[PDB]
């Protein structure tokens, strides 16, 4: 392999310059939103920045070294988990709201157009909230991410993964002790960070019972991507 | 599966 | 006022996390009847059910959860009930590899798992979970820090303004069980990179234990539903908090 | 609930 001889700084790079993009969302000026409307805005923003996320997980340092059935694995597990730590992180300077796109943000009682929406609505604000606070860095963003990437589908099969994992996690330290931190500051803050990986976890689930709800419900038509990405949850 | 041209192409 | 939980070394912690341990339960389960889909989980219910009662006087002995107030500790708990109950299943089952200790008297494997619809693939998750403590060797000093790190984080992102000063006292509580954590394993010989890696080895496989326990939530709904299998009072409560 | 009466029991 070829990422376990990284620097930690070659490391952050890497996935620094491996970013997708922050997409727009349908310049449609009716704000006002109703079930169909909003659900059809978010389907679609979402099919798109999957196309970006599979892209992105290539240039993950390590990602390309798993066959083929081990990548998709990964991503049909995670895909949920990555767009909703992307949706936070993008979320953080603006408190109160979730910005799905910079033409596309909203607040909580947006979030009561799509029925049973309201509650992971809430949820997503208080993991903003609870970055914010924390005053976390895009150099730990990154590396979260990935994480959530190699983590989220490993235990559902290694060896290799692992190892990458061992080296972010001692990337995430290095980002730490460069910053200053002391030694017992270092490991509560990779505590802090990796604890909200099990409510992002929490998130996607309760986010993927609700877009197989929306399925048989008809409300929007979902992509052929996204129903295949839905499937591999059922 | 879709997912598998995407990680192709 | 003063918190005990904050006064309390790293070894005084795991002392009092350890003899906190609820005890391991037995099953009504009889060998001479075979199995079915009704009755295994009859048998699962019941012991979940009595285990409850241990586990939520459990909560109490777990240092800084008397210090919340009553209405947060039932929320705690409703969120993180099946995550105890699985992690503390995986850890009974480390030594019996490819089998999954219910009880004592309750021993399956994946072949007996199949007996339930659905609960194939959540049996193999706790199982690949059960051998990933088995190849980490974990220990009950670490076992006992990470469930109780489940209690107080499980729930505390869906909690106003004087209930912030709550959540602050719980992640004072969850770093004082990360310097735990720390403490053991610098007590074994690892350096400091390898208790880093450790640690996050071990916080890693609670997004696992989240993830079971969603599964397993919406598995004990829909059984609900089918009238199958009867519900007890108090695992009926536990699952509305849910959904 | 059935929680509030086993945490309030002392
Ligand atoms: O299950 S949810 O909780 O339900 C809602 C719906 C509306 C509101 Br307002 C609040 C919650 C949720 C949440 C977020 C997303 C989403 C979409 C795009 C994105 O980049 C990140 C998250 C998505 C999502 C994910 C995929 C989609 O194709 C469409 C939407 C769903
Ligand atoms: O949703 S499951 O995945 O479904 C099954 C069912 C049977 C088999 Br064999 C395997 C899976 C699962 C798994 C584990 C439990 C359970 C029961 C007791 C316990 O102490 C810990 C977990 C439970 C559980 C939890 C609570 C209950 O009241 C009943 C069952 C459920």
């Amino acid at each position: 392999s070829l990422a376990l001889s990284l620097t930690a700084d070659q490391m952050v790079s890497a996935l620094l310059d491996a970013e997708p993009p922050i997409l727009y969302s349908e310049y449609d000026p009716t704000r006002p939103f109703s079930e169909a409307s909003m659900m059809g805005l978010l389907t679609n923003l979402a099919d798109r920045e999957l196309v970006h996320m599979i892209n992105w997980a290539k240039r993950v340092p390590g990602f390309v070294d798993l066959t083929l059935h081990d990548q998709v694995h990964l991503l049909e597990c995670a895909w949920l988990e990555i767009l909703m730590i992307g949706l936070v992180w993008r979320s953080m300077e603006h408190p109160g709201k979730l910005l799905f796109a910079p033409n596309l943000l909203l607040d909580r009682n947006q979030g009561k157009c799509v029925e049973g929406m309201v509650e992971i609505f809430d949820m997503l604000l208080a993991t903003s909230s609870r970055f914010r606070m924390m005053n976390l860095q895009g150099e730990e963003f990154v590396c979260l991410k990935s994480i959530i990437l190699l983590n989220s589908g490993v235990y559902t099969f290694k060896d290799h993964i692992h190892r990458v994992l061992d080296k972010i996690t001692d990337t995430l330290i290095h980002l730490m002790a460069k910053a200053g931190l002391t030694l017992q500051q270092q490991h509560q803050r990779l505590a802090q960070l990796l604890l909200i990986l099990s409510h992002i976890r929490h998130m996607s689930n309760k986010g993927m019972e609700h877009l197989y709800s929306m399925k048989c419900k008809n409300v929007v038509p979902l992509s052929d991507l996204l129903l295949e990405m839905l499937d591999a949850h059922r | 599966k879709i997912l598998h041209r995407l990680l192709q192409d």
